[PDB]
């Protein structure tokens, strides 16, 4: 057991060294805000589908993150993630959790109202409670499930370990830009192999994840 | 923690006759500063409450002028010439002097 | 030479600060304050943050100036504590409030008080509301040394009414900060209040600005 | 012969004439657990009552422990209580609550730790979050996360611990929300309860002492 | 001159809502707007009061937590937003600027 | 400070443990007792092995407060001597029981007495029986007035004690429960009153 | 190597066998049990003791126990030896003690869900260097269930609790 | 002339040293704050009495100075003020500007609205836009206009010149407190030689107040 | 065997086993009540019968351009125990708590008018027992200073020696008033006083 | 359903003024709230909807910067703020969730 804790918030790890850092390149530079956001927990269902969140949209509204800097807006930053799974010893599953950056996201939802009057825009900003994906053959967009191993990605295999951590540096072809339009990468997790227990037991099993900047610069 | 207490219930009235309600407290309600200060409200069954006494004696744009109140100190009390029927419904005291404001207890007005 | 002008010979000497008068309940619960004479309040003013200790002194004898046994009784509640409500009440054998037992016929008793602020200098002016954001009105802070107590001792009354007075001396006195002095008349025991329609002038008149 | 003399002093110490001067009393042996000051006691840790609910004056047994349940949803919070030893209320059963009526002022901090009581199969997380004087008790859990919190995972670990930074003479609250649901296994049981401790830091000290 | 409210709610225990007064013909930055209110069958209560200059909120002990009042200037209101409600919360509701010039009507509120 | 919370100040300040009256068989044998007002009890108790000694003070007056010039006499036993049993008995000129002769006008009398036990620390729990009460006693004082007939003047008189030099060996819980008796921890069996106060719901702030 | 010594001193000086008592069983709604410890050695001077506390149960059970001597434990109106005694009322213990301030004493806790072994060595405290045995009772060791034995239908509905006392050079 | 500037703001000060530091002691110890704050110009008529402002509420509102610090809310602060006077060279006058440690004002004024239904209260928080006074000679207490000296103070005498400086550390008998309740001193403003012009120029010369903390702590 | 009400002592404390708050510095401690009898206050020369409605205008004196060269302007006594301009500032105020005082004093003054403006005063002082000058050209062959207002604004008097018939301090003209058009016509000169060094007073009493 | 509103206002140049519009039955975190104009003697314009869920406000360009729409969730509302009046904004203005199912009542603004 190990606590963590890096300014104000203190969480719970394994002593694993199964870190991954995308791409290779640790977050490299050139006070109140390197602790860990945790946000809403979502249940594992028998018949979900999947989940995304899209960065670094998630920390707009919590935190002060994209907290309008009054001198100028040029922000740059990494992430540091952390998705566990808490189930007991007789569940079984597989998760799939992986970033793949600059995601586009072709479907579109109906969205909260129109009347046919005005064509149905879209929301691609999920922000803090995520979203359902559609179908997940196709992660709603054409990329096929099967290839999603070819970007930064961890399995949580149920049977052994509960936790996955990718440390993801900043990637964009210019160093700074205006937080609100951008979204650079976007995380996703998909049940590659459906969840399964006997019945009697808990039917939903819970998904927590932890957001943790690495040196937001503004300067 | 003020209390404040009416004269019970209710006194019956008939077309004419005062009815002298009264209202007693605990400590005195009188400032600092000069003025004692209590108010006195009329509310009729099916509506919103109104203001009837200013200070502890004067009036505002009541038009009967039945209504006169008395008293100082401790004790006061409101002295009506005669009730007409408009006259009826619930009577209430309100003291300013010390933080948390009292309302009264309540009494009735009947006819016999 | 200088040293008559000290902070220390400013506020040596012992002065009365109330008179208690039980004639004939059976108890007096006088509270503790500088404040309560007016002379001392305006020397006291001339500073805003004054920290020292005092020394009390209690003269007792017949309102008609001669002396009878009667043993007394003069309990010293700390803050905080509760005050005694009866003659025979629950406070009176309470350890933590010490007392003196002297006889009327003896000298004097003569009892030093430490001061008990929580913070490090009394204040004779405070700002602020007595309560992060205001709560409540009034313009009073907290500080105070408590209540003396003073009773017979017994069972039933005393057959003689006894009167006394308080005598405070101030010592190892230090100061900071200093103020304007008063000119205007006081008006209450706890704010700066002043007559608003009339205000004494400092200074006596003359006719013309020419004479001599 | 200065004034002040022939009084009965009830604090006062001295030397008193011994009634029995041939005698020589017994000398001490040494027993093991001597307590110099009182601080050595208030830096245990003692159970506290948080489920002091009204319908528990006939079994109070249960006083002692909080449950936990699947029949709750995620997001919401479990108890809640104040982070005061001198009132009332849960802060009444340890022992530092009782050390405390006995004097006046008091400051320091304080540590809270909690032990969860369940199956070994049982998993899941909970939000410990502390809201600091003169604030605001949370709404919901994304407001609660966002001051300073532990986040308690009793699948690894049994007992967390939470410090208080300072409390002196508003206060804080001490909010358990729920993070995850309970997950639990076929076989293992439904609810769990979890039971809290209390005591003080090195830094805690008392003054003014006064009676209870 | 008259101040108008919202209609009549029904909710939950746990729940907060939020009642509106309306400024007519009166500015609003000039008096205070108290809060009072009536249990089904009990006497007045009061609740507090609003300095609408500079912010000044003071409630009742009873309410010290539950209650929250705030004004606008521009839209000329005054809100109470209550939380936590109980199954003791189920009253008439009013605003009155000062107590004699004005009240307005009752609003019930059911948290059955 | 951490000098204000040390043992030495737990128990210092004095207070009233009886209060003695003399109407008008001329004696009374005021037994020690530590035991005797509630407030001490309970501070008492929270260790189990004590050692100190006394300082006592009686104060005395008429009970309408008012000093006649009258003598006294408070002989003190020690445990095991005889106690005295009239007011014309043999104890009363014993030498070894040492009395202090003081008027009514003068300063109140003061006496120390060192702590008597022949173990090596007094005990307020005894498990084993000698009953379930253990032998130390500290002696009882006996007052009585000088003289062959009755003295006109009726007297009470307050006992006001010291403790110095403490220090305790193990330390134990609290008392919730109100006492019943003098010498057992006995409680009330059907009601019990819980320590705590009370709220209506958990989730309260 | 969770063993807690009462007051920080070892017993020194100036029959050695582990005696293991009647095993006690946990029911579903017990409150608790104690023994008075010269007399329980008696039916089976200047001495230690050792005793040791321990709970087979297994992994979905669930309950929390708390053990801790007492020196000089006398009771409310009702000496065990062997089989010890049941309480009347737990929450005040039986001299209006609280139970919430019983770990002032030493203690350690029996929670189900990690460790099922408590230790407590303690060393003679008396007034006097030597007594009798018969008479006097030094200390008291209780157990108290804290949070109840819960399980689901179907399994063991007693849980069983071993003590074992060793002398140290009487 | 100089062009003093500390982090943002920039603002032009002579070149004298004419200081005055309150009690001999610089505010000593033990990052967007330190800025010379300015407020609102009050203009100075032929027959005003005089204003007052008192501190730190007058950085309460504007500003960020007492945000709530989420962490605790001890503070402790000193201040450095700026007086100054554009007028002419035809206007003649003199101001008062004192500092005034731990000020009362006993007098009362109605505030904004009661109908005799409570007592009247009172403000003593003007906050931004200071207030005007009453009496001026007696100062709104009892004090003396005429012994006004005996505190930090520097005379703004329009033949000479038009600034003045005051430096006043924290005086308090706590090391460190709660900021909404208290209010640590209050500056005034007093014109005891009155205004004179001859008819024609300009009717009402303007006075404008700076401020800038000095490291006002939060540890 | 007496209650001797100036007397110290050692007394026994109330509550021995209290130990108060330690002090902390807080700036501005005062030890000898002379620090506050050395800074300048205003002065109440224009005391007329005519200023208790707006007493704001009793604390400066005016000068004007109706007045003709070598008139008396205003004086005023110099002795702070007495009554008249000296009760208002705090040197007056503090004598009022001793018996006996000695020392040297120092009275400025202070110009307030327009930066146009021109002219000269010349301030007189006669010792005690002497006599008030009549003229102007009897009064500068005393001490005496010549303040000009067109080139400093501010100027210093100091007064030799007062003890326990006193000094007085007049304020010729020598020049009339000279302003520009446009100028405003009348101005103002407040007076400031304070002590010096030497300033000791010996024995207590209470007002 | 239907959507009322506040009353008329009659303002100076320069300043700035916020109407309302109430929802009834519905829910107001599901409809955009667009908000239309009508110069007097012109057709109907538009300036603005809303998205209540996450607060996407876009407006026609030739508002851009005056205009500002929000919602409150608690008491149903939808305020359009408009600022610095010129003499061309004297119309009336209404809200409606949609286009179809309701509109609200003429509020009619004065600059002059």
């Amino acid at each position: 057991v190990a606590q963590l804790t890096i300014g104000n918030s203190t969480i719970t790890t394994q002593e694993a060294a199964n870190i991954v850092i995308a791409y290779g390149e640790w977050p490299e530079y050139c006070v109140s805000v390197n602790r860990f956001f945790t946000l809403d927990t979502k249940s594992w269902a028998k018949d979900s589908k999947g989940w995304y969140w899209k960065f670094p949209d998630v920390l707009t509204e919590v935190g002060v993150f994209g907290q309008n800097a009054q001198f100028h807006y040029l922000y740059r930053s990494g992430f540091c993630v952390h998705v566990q799974c808490n189930a007991s010893k007789f569940h079984q599953g597989a998760l799939l959790v992986a970033v793949l950056p600059e995601y586009v996201l072709g479907t579109i939802a109906g969205g909260t109202g129109n009347e046919n009057s005005h064509p149905p825009y879209a929301t691609t900003q999920p922000g803090q409670v995520g979203a359902v994906l559609t179908h997940p053959y196709v992660l709603d967009a054409g990329i096929p499930l099967s290839q999603l191993t070819v970007c930064p990605h961890q399995w949580i295999n149920l049977r052994t370990n509960n936790c996955a951590t990718i440390i993801v540096p900043y990637m964009n072809t210019v160093p700074f830009d205006s937080a609100l339009n951008h979204c650079n990468f976007g995380l996703l997790v998909i049940p590659v192999v459906p969840l399964d227990f006997n019945a009697g037991a808990t039917s939903e099993i819970p998904i927590t994840v932890t957001i943790a900047p690495m040196c937001a610069e503004f300067a | 923690a003020v209390v404040m207490t009416q004269t019970p219930l209710s006194l019956p009235v008939t077309l004419g006759q005062p009815a002298s309600i009264s209202c007693k407290s605990s400590q005195s309600l009188l400032y600092s500063d000069g003025k004692t200060y209590v108010n006195w409200f009329q509310q009729r069954p099916g509506q919103s409450p109104k203001r009837l006494i200013y200070l502890v004696s004067r009036l505002d744009s009541g038009v009967p002028d039945r209504f006169s109140g008395s008293g100082s100190g401790t004790d006061f009390t409101l002295k009506i010439s005669r009730v007409e029927a408009e006259d009826l419904g619930v009577y209430y005291c309100w003291q300013g002097t010390h933080l948390p404001y009292t309302f009264g207890q309540g009494t009735k007005l009947e006819i016999k | 030479s200088t040293q008559e002008t000290a902070i220390g010979n400013f506020f040596s000497r012992a002065g009365l600060v109330s008179i208690i008068t039980m004639p004939t309940d059976g108890y007096v619960n006088w509270d503790i304050d500088l404040m309560g004479y007016a002379q001392l309040r305006r020397k006291c003013e001339l500073f805003t943050y004054m920290r020292f200790d005092a020394e009390f002194t209690f003269v007792v004898a017949k309102p008609n100036g001669v002396l009878v046994p009667q043993l007394l009784q003069y309990m010293y509640v700390p803050p905080g504590a509760p005050k005694p409500t009866s003659r025979d009440s629950f406070a009176w054998q309470t350890a933590t409030n010490p007392s003196v037992f002297v006889k009327m016929t003896d000298p004097p008793a003569q009892v030093s008080v430490p001061f008990m602020s929580p913070a490090s200098a009394y204040q004779w002016f405070y700002d602020g509301y007595p309560t992060a954001n205001d709560l409540d009105y009034g313009q009073c802070p907290n500080n105070m040394m408590g209540t003396f107590s003073i009773r017979t001792v017994g069972t039933e009354k005393s057959p003689h009414s006894i009167t006394l007075r308080v005598y405070m001396r101030i010592k190892h006195v230090r100061a900071w900060i200093p103020r304007p002095l008063r000119n205007q008349p006081y008006l209450f025991k706890t704010n700066p209040n002043y007559k608003g329609n009339d205000i004494k002038c400092t200074s006596t008149s003359r006719d013309k600005i020419t004479t001599l | 012969l200065k004034p002040g003399t022939n009084q009965f002093l009830t604090t006062d110490d001295g030397v008193s004439a011994p009634i029995l001067p041939g005698f020589h009393p017994t000398p001490p042996i040494h027993i093991p657990g001597e307590v110099h000051n009182l601080l050595e006691i208030c830096r245990v840790e003692t159970i506290l009552e948080v489920n002091n609910l009204k319908t528990n004056e006939t079994t109070p047994m249960q006083r002692l422990c909080f449950p936990v349940s699947v029949q709750s949803k995620t997001g919401e919070l479990c108890a809640a209580f104040r982070a005061d030893p001198g009132r009332d209320g849960p802060w009444q059963s340890t022992i530092l609550g009782q050390l405390c009526r006995y004097y006046t002022q008091w400051s320091g901090s304080l540590e809270v730790t909690f032990m969860f009581a369940g199956s070994f199969m049982a998993t899941g997380k909970m939000l410990i979050a502390y809201t600091p004087p003169g604030g605001n008790v949370p709404a919901d859990r994304i407001t609660a996360m966002l001051g300073t919190h532990v986040i308690w995972d009793f699948g690894l670990q049994s007992s967390v611990t939470l410090v208080v930074p300072w409390i002196s003479n508003t206060t804080g609250i001490i909010t358990i929300w729920y993070q995850t649901n309970y997950v639990v296994p076929i076989g293992a049981p439904t609810t769990a309860y979890i039971v809290a401790l209390a005591a003080a830091q090195d830094n805690f000290t008392m003054k003014l002492c006064k009676d209870t | 001159v008259q101040l108008v409210q919202s209609g009549a709610e029904v909710k939950k225990p746990g729940a907060s809502v939020k009642v509106s007064c309306k400024a007519s013909g009166f500015n609003i930055k000039d008096f205070y707007i108290h809060w009072v209110r009536q249990r089904p069958g009990q006497g007045l209560e009061w609740i507090g009061w609003i300095d609408p200059k500079v912010g000044n909120t003071m409630f009742d002990p009873k309410f010290q937590g539950k209650a929250r009042i705030t004004v606008d200037a521009s839209i000329s209101t005054a809100y109470l937003e209550l939380s936590r409600l109980r199954s003791d919360d189920t009253a008439v509701y009013y605003c009155s600027r000062g107590a004699a010039a004005y009240w307005g009507q009752g609003t019930l509120v059911t948290v059955s």
